[PDB]
């Protein structure tokens, strides 16, 4: 399916908040730092850990299992800002939160911008 | 044939989404590698068996325990079987006897390290 | 021979009594983030504390000095990391002690739960994240990061109780609630756990608790309320009862915000925000309205516009609640039922989500 490819969609709407696969978004799409929406703009370091989404994709009409990793290592990019919380929950749920750096673990935790990585098929 | 070899990263990942066991195996043996970097008291991993229906309530249950008690109750009657808990570097294993899994019902392995198992999930059969 | 002199040393101009502190996380260069003050009976700027990275912060129980989380690094986006404690002056607003802290303090947005002090103030209680959590405890007149509550993995956030010296609650992945009772060394005495008060699943409740005495209620996605009694010597849990009546529900109104509730003791009346056309998703949207509840007979008292806040406040002895949508500060006079918007200092931050009154 295309739908599940952002390399080939067009950044015009890949960059939107509205895009399916950011539906638990609070930060800077990477997309628009200089990266992709599954790479770490030059320079910025990925994160092991991430908070994680179940966005309903509109094109298949499934539920996937997004995973969104934080690029780090330098000052925030500022760009394509979005606060979207579908299915996103509090702390007692942590990794289903996105109120915390997910950038936490990682060699230098300064905040750059968000990944939306695509893990799976939401199992529900 | 009865061995198996699953592995962990920083990532909270599982490199299986399920393992079969052989049917005319006595006793399964699981080993847990961890590959990444970062230590178990931030992001370690473990694995524990039990019925498709008891993971959420055995994942909970288990987050109470503590790493000490490798993040499963003690003396937990829905678990089957669990390794030992470890971080970036260390590797271990657990060994249950097969007769153990029953009678038309799924399993499951999974992480009880406290909210891991939302994605280091997959399921454990019997078969051929 | 020059006629003026430039000086400094000088103390905050407006009295401690008028002071609010704007925790302003500057999220577009949050490696710059400082603490803004103001005088709230006429929305004057009286200074600031630079909280370098995502600081939080907080005002000791006495009055006296101003306690700051961050993190800093050699190099900034590279190098050694510390995260630290900082005690400034609230009069001179100083840097007076930096405190070591294990490098896991929590990094997000600014709850009120993440940073507090035991009401006897002798400990600042803090939240780490490793990602695995636990709370942390900073023995405020050794200056020393005393210990590390581990028992509070798979807990989130800090409620102090006010009617003991050195205790506090967590809410759990379970539900329940977590209560841990500090000895003078500042370390774990006792600890109990709560039967479960709420759905993780079916109904999930907002961290931000509306805290009188000797209990706390707190809110949940779909409008419910959940309590946690604590005067006696465990803790009984209860709800939830509903904020919404039938045609509340037909609107969809449902809570929404970050630390968007509040209790006026005195009244026993509850502040909440709250948005119709609510559904998966909304949970932190601007607050549409304001709802007045009254606890003891659990109906809705009064109802006014939220002008899109999302954190509030609430001062007891002068009857005052403030909201703050993120840059601009409201101050509203709770003495009645349906509250009386006083002023709104607008520009207080960039991007702030947490606001607090100096004590008296
Ligand atoms: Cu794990």
């Amino acid at each position: 399916h295309i739908s599940l490819n952002p390399d080939l969609a067009n950044e015009d709407e890949v960059n939107s908040c509205d895009y399916w696969r950011h539906c638990a978004v609070d930060g800077f799409l990477c997309s628009c730092c200089g990266g992709t929406t599954t790479t770490c703009p030059p320079g910025s370091t990925p994160s092991p850990i991430s908070w994680i989404g179940t966005c309903h994709n509109p094109h298949d009409g499934k539920d996937y299992l997004i995973s969104y990793h934080d690029c780090c290592g330098k000052t925030a990019c500022g760009r394509c800002q979005c606060n979207t919380q579908t299915r996103e929950r509090p702390g007692y749920e942590f990794f289903l939160h996105n109120d915390v750096n997910w950038c936490m673990a990682n060699e230098n935790s300064t905040f750059h911008c968000t990944t939306s990585v695509l893990v799976g098929l939401a199992k529900n | 044939a009865c061995d198996v070899s699953i592995e962990g990263n920083d990532s909270m990942q599982f490199n299986t989404k399920s393992i079969v066991v052989d049917k005319t195996c006595k006793e399964f043996t699981i080993n847990l590698k961890h590959t990444g970097k970062l230590p178990k008291a931030a992001m370690g991993h473990n694995v524990v068996v039990s019925k498709k229906s008891d993971e959420s309530a055995v994942a909970t249950d288990g987050m109470k325990a503590g790493l000490n008690n490798d993040y499963v109750k003690a003396g937990d009657e829905r678990v089957i079987a669990h390794t030992s808990v470890i971080g970036g570097g260390e590797t271990d294993s657990v060994t249950f006897d097969v007769s153990k899994l029953k009678e038309g019902e799924d399993y499951a392995f999974f992480c009880s390290f406290p909210g891991h198992w939302s994605i280091m999930k997959g399921t454990i059969e019997l078969g051929s | 021979k020059p006629r003026e002199v430039l000086t400094g040393g000088h103390s905050v101009s407006a009295p401690q009594e008028n002071r609010i502190y704007v925790m302003d996380s500057v999220f577009m260069h949050l490696t710059e983030s400082r603490v803004h003050v103001y005088d709230y009976t006429n929305g004057k700027f009286l200074g600031m504390v630079p909280t370098a990275f995502n600081g939080h912060v907080q005002v000791s129980n006495d009055g006296k000095k101003i306690y700051t989380m961050t993190t800093y690094h050699e190099r900034i986006t590279r190098g050694k990391r510390s995260d630290v404690v900082e005690v400034w002056d609230a009069d001179k607003l100083t840097f007076e002690k930096e405190i070591s802290l294990p490098p896991k303090r929590v990094q997000g947005l600014n709850y009120d739960g993440l940073f507090r002090q035991t009401t006897d103030g002798k400990f600042i209680v803090l939240q780490n994240a490793s990602p695995a959590t636990s709370i942390g405890i900073v023995d405020v007149a050794k200056g020393d990061y005393v210990e590390d509550v581990t028992a509070a993995a798979g807990c989130w956030s800090v409620i102090p109780q006010p009617n003991r010296p050195r205790s506090f609650m967590t809410i759990c992945g379970d539900g329940g609630l977590l209560t841990i009772n500090l000895g003078e060394d500042g370390k774990v005495a006792s600890q109990s756990r709560s039967k479960q008060m709420f759905s993780v699943k079916d109904d999930p409740i907002f961290i931000a608790p509306a805290l009188d005495k000797d209990k706390a209620h707190f809110v949940s996605y779909y409008g419910n309320v959940y309590s946690a009694d604590f005067s006696g010597d465990e803790v009984k849990v209860d709800g939830p009862w509903s904020l919404l009546n039938d045609e509340d529900k037909a609107k969809n109104w449902v809570p929404g915000g970050y630390n968007l509730v509040g209790l006026h003791r005195a009244s026993g009346r509850m502040y909440v925000f709250m948005h119709p056309d609510g559904k998966e998703g909304t949970h932190k949207f601007p607050a549409a309205e304001i709802w007045v509840m009254d606890t003891k007979t659990k109906q809705r008292v009064a109802r006014i516009p939220g002008r899109d806040a999302l954190s509030m406040t609430i001062d007891q002895q002068r009857n005052l609640m403030l909201t703050l949508d993120g840059g601009n500060v409201n101050v509203y006079d709770i003495s009645q039922p349906e509250p009386k918007l006083l002023r709104t200092i607008e520009g207080a931050a960039e991007a702030s989500l947490q606001v607090q009154f100096h004590p008296v």
